[PDB]
């Protein structure tokens, strides 16, 4: 072992006491409690690094005894060393910082709690539901594939971040009213804080690194992202596009780890092209920033020539700043916000020089994850700023320093000197008759009804001031993640069809297909890109709004933007026009969708968006009346298709003027009671007729049924 | 300062709002077409001597718009909901009225333009032209001497009129004196500026509304081979401008 990898697995284990004690087992407390369970587990197998490991849980007097009965040379290390690894890891547990059975409280709702699970995207959405006790059985069915796990893994950080992630993520890390912090993510964000501290050179400090700036908070965010995916010359290629933009920005944190000697634990979070990691202030560091920051923009503009930028910024930030005094943290990362937007304004201001596509169709199903090798190797499929990426299919081996491992938390078969690097992408596509993803043309022409294409683009409500309102680093890290793991996880299963129950009864005009006309060109951070059948992308729109929903507290919202086009159209208008629906959504207020195209009186007082609580009761209501389903009227209709032709150009004489009174004399009689009479609520309201929001299911109904 | 304003009155839509390099451009060509080559040597002479026009913008009946200089872009926070959902909309802006432009070159509070004067249709097939609001065009400044104006300015925008049709006025624009100012034409730059959007057709122009700390731009003159060498436009059409500190 190493002081540096030491530190690392300190932090990342002090607190594996807890799951532990809730369990019962050695009726300590956690901190006495995780030391029989890592000395336990060290006699077991017989790997001793978990015995000097164990002195973590746990004036100085017999610490330095129990220190010195464990030989610290047989590691390679000094006995004044492992004092700091202690001291260094107690401070970081402050620093990122009551009943057995008390459950994780959502980040999304503290009201509500996590029922006990392991990570796992195919086994159900996480629903934060009533307030339930865990038993002191599930914690002991936890500790028992918790043990079986850490004793064949490997015991660098990268190979047991993985396993406390799958096992401890759904845990309240103190089990107090309204606790917010899976133990996972404070547990790393220990390991983080804590290697800072040694990488800062600050030692036998108890405040030289408390009250004293010697971190570092690294804020990288692209920009122009739009214009690199969506606007160049196929979905086969638009879909390899979205996935290069994350192997870069993969390639330059991990540069970034690589360089400044920090692990994965440092990335505080990596989503949707914004990544934050945790570092030392150490000029040899800002100087490596410096390096790191320059060639890769130098190389982003060779390889783009200005499309996409990479604004990175760093601040130097104390112990005092990542906790609350009478919220410091927040207002820490407002001062780095400020210094990011500062560097949009001056793209490529780091090349002095400024004022003076066969690898990614080949690039665009059966490979497992990424090599990250030098860029002069063979095999290699995409290069990025500093590394090239080989790609690792099921029968080959991988290649590189490190592995970068799709949709998994568990290594397999790697070679034990490689890094773990485990990435989650949602990656859904309907296949073709052939193995490769569908088409455009073979998507629009699965439609019920008219033949088009369905593109949805999906953003987060107000998610700067969610991600605003948190203290500490650790809450940070939980709400990055769950938020991530939504669009990155969950996506996938909303679309196969599961979660009925959750999100039953939504707009639709066919059955929900067993492999449905959809493909995913984006799903992450905050906000989803996907294109299918326009029928089915409707429908989905519902269901990923409702699964949200049930997924926050009913706390957080999303906006949508629809869009049904000729297949012919080229990939940049559609992109441009949801993107223009979908920001209209938003600046109408938020938490509503834009389900088609319409009409309206330019008064101000006429909403083109619909809330999805309005436009889900309005096609209750009507739907059912008209629409018999899978693109067939109701027989009553059949031989009167053209009496809702009517009512849309009855609303038309509405649009015209809202004041004239026209569409009274205009108006069997019973189907839409609710539209004939003159509605006055909304005339003192100020609000729009019944007659204006109609359309919105009528001329879907109409689509369906051409 | 106070310049002359070149109002363009449209017969029909717009291709684009042209900027200060293609309204030099269609200057320059025009010239050739009226008094040669002699006459475009005298104007680059003028130009290069201090003579500058900006990029064309959009004018609504009598309200001059002109570009959200980049100044503003940092400062914005100099409600919560209220402050996100407003700053997004201001950072979107790409415009301001004169009154309000006046206002944000000294970083006091200013308001956007409601509705923009124009909208950009794509008929499909596809391309898109300008459809201009009723009595709205597009104008553009020039600052320099009346002789230089009268003698190649004024003559080429009626020749390049026969589209559009044009007349011009008297216009002033307030400016802080300052160390530091906008852009109102895309430029070429000779120093690294301070504050910019990049702008790609190859050349490299800083776009309008960028801040440069004294940088008066340059020309460029290329042998394509077209057999007259032809001039690019980039120099910067400055007011000074109240900058935050960071």
């Amino acid at each position: 072992m190493e002081i540096d990898e030491l530190t690392a697995l300190g932090g990342l284990l002090h607190d594996i006491g807890k799951p532990v004690q809730r369990a019962g087992l050695y009726s300590g407390d956690h901190s006495t409690q995780g030391a029989r369970f890592l000395r336990d587990l060290a006699e077991n197998t017989g790997r001793a690094e978990y015995e000097l490991l164990s002195l973590f849980s746990e004036n100085d007097e017999l610490m330095i005894r129990r220190i010195k009965e464990l030989s610290p040379e047989r590691f390679g290390l000094t006995m004044e060393d492992v004092l700091n690894a202690l001291w260094i890891v107690y401070e970081a547990d402050n620093l990122a910082s009551p009943q057995a059975s008390r459950p994780l409280y959502s980040v999304f709702n503290p009201g509500k709690a996590y029922p006990w699970a392991e990570l796992d995207f195919e086994k159900e959405l996480p629903v934060p539901g009533d307030v339930f006790s865990i038993r002191s059985q599930d914690y002991r069915e936890l500790v028992k594939r918790l043990w079986e796990e850490l004793s064949k893994a490997k015991l660098r950080s990268d190979r047991l971040l993985p396993v406390l992630e799958k096992y401890l993520t759904f845990v309240s890390s103190v089990t107090s009213e309204g606790n917010i912090i899976s133990l996972y993510d404070h547990m790393r964000m220990t390991s983080a804080i804590a290697l800072a501290m040694l990488r800062a050179g600050c030692t036998a400090e108890d405040g030289r690194c408390r009250k004293e700036k010697r971190f570092l908070l690294i804020e990288g965010d692209f920009s122009g992202i739009q214009d690199f995916i969506y606007r160049v010359s196929t979905l086969k290629y638009l879909r390899a596009r979205s996935a290069y933009l994350e192997l870069i920005g993969w390639d330059v944190v991990l540069e970034i780890l690589s360089r400044l000697g920090l692990t994965r634990a440092n990335v505080v979070f990596n989503a949707g092209g914004h990544f934050m990691i945790i570092a030392q202030n150490t000029p040899d560091a800002v100087k490596e920033l410096e390096e790191i920051r320059a060639k890769a923009v130098e190389w982003l503009y060779r390889e783009f020539e200005s499309d996409l930028y990479l604004a990175i910024e760093w601040e130097p930030v104390s112990g005092r700043e990542f906790g609350r005094e009478g919220n410091l943290f927040a207002e820490a990362r407002k001062r780095l916000k400020h210094k990011l937007t500062v560097r949009k304004l001056k793209r490529f201001g780091e090349i002095k020089g400024l004022f003076e596509c066969n690898r990614l169709v080949s690039l665009g199903p059966k490979l497992l994850g990424f090599g990250r090798t030098a860029k002069n190797d063979a095999g290699v499929l995409v290069e990025g700023p500093f590394s090239g990426f080989v790609p690792y299919l099921q029968g080959g081996r991988p290649v590189g320093e490190q592995i970068l491992v799709k949709n998994t938390l568990n290594p397999g078969e790697i070679p034990e000197s490689a890094q773990f690097v485990p990435y989650f992408v949602a990656d859904y596509f309907k296949k073709d008759p052939k193995g490769g993803v569908a088409t455009f043309e073979e998507l629009s022409m699965a439609s019920t009804g008219t033949r088009r294409l369905g593109v949805m683009k999906g953003d987060v409500d107000r998610l700067g001031e969610f991600f605003s309102s948190m203290d500490s680093p650790s809450k940070l890290a939980t709400a990055s993640r769950f938020m991530d793991y939504f669009f990155k996880g969950y996506i996938g299963a909303i679309i196969e069809g599961k979660f009925g129950y959750i999100i039953g009864d939504v707009p639709s005009l066919r059955d929900w297909p067993e492999e449905p006309d959809i493909v995913v060109v984006y799903a992450g951070g905050d906000a989803f890109f996907i294109v299918g059948a326009w029928d089915q992308i409707f429908e989905l729109a519902f269901r990923v709004r409702r699964a949200f929903n049930a997924y926050t507290g009913g706390k957080l919202t999303l906006s949508v933007g629809l869009g049904y086009f000729d297949e012919r159209t080229p990939i940049y208008r559609m992109a441009d026009v949801v993107s223009e629906r979908l920001d209209t959504a938003k600046d109408e207020g938020r938490n509503r969708v834009f389900v088609v195209g319409r009409s309206r009186p330019l008064d101000g007082k006429h909403k083109l968006s619909y809330e999805w609580n309005h436009y889900e009761e309005l096609w209750r209501t009507y739907a059912p009346r008209i629409y018999a389903g899978n693109g067939r009227l109701k027989g009553k209709l059949e031989s009167k298709k053209g009496l809702l032709w009517k009512l849309l150009e009855i609303r038309e004489l509405y649009v015209r003027d809202p004041n004239d009174v026209r569409w009274a004399y205009l108006t069997l009689s019973d189907l839409f009671p609710e539209l004939v009479g003159i509605d006055t609520k909304a005339v003192e309201r100020k609000e729009p007729q019944p007659v204006y929001w109609v359309d919105g299911v009528l001329k879907i109904v109409l689509m369906a049924v051409r | 300062p106070k310049f002359i304003a070149v109002k363009l009155i449209p017969k029909g839509p717009f291709r684009d709002i042209p900027r200060a390099d293609t309204l030099f451009g269609a200057i320059g060509n025009a010239i050739s077409a009226i008094h040669g080559q002699s006459a475009v040597e005298e104007l680059v002479d003028a130009f290069v001597g201090g003579a500058r026009i900006s990029s064309a913008f959009p004018y609504s009946g009598d309200t001059y718009y002109l570009p959200k200089p980049l100044s503003v872009e940092p400062a914005l926070e100099g409600d919560e909901e209220e402050r996100y959902t407003t700053a997004k909309r201001l950072r979107k802006a790409k415009y301001l009225d004169l009154k309000n432009f006046e206002l944000a070159l000294r970083l006091r509070p200013f308001t956007i333009p409601e509705e923009i004067p124009y909208a950009r249709v794509d008929v499909p097939r596809f391309w898109e032209e300008i459809r201009f609001r009723e009595k709205s065009g597009v104008y553009f400044l020039y600052s320099g001497p009346r002789e230089v104006f009268d003698g190649y300015i004024a003559p080429a925008m009626r020749f390049l009129g026969d589209l559009f049709e044009v007349e011009f006025h008297e216009m002033k624009i307030d400016a802080p004196g300052s160390e530091y100012s906008v852009t109102l034409s895309n430029a070429l730059p000779t120093k690294t500026p301070v504050l910019w959007r990049l702008l790609r057709k190859r050349m490299t122009f800083i776009a309008e509304g960028s801040i440069v700390k004294n940088d008066p731009g340059g020309m460029e003159r290329l042998e394509l081979g077209l057999s007259h060498e032809v001039y690019v436009y980039g120099l910067t059409f400055p007011l000074g401008v109240e900058l935050p500190e960071g």
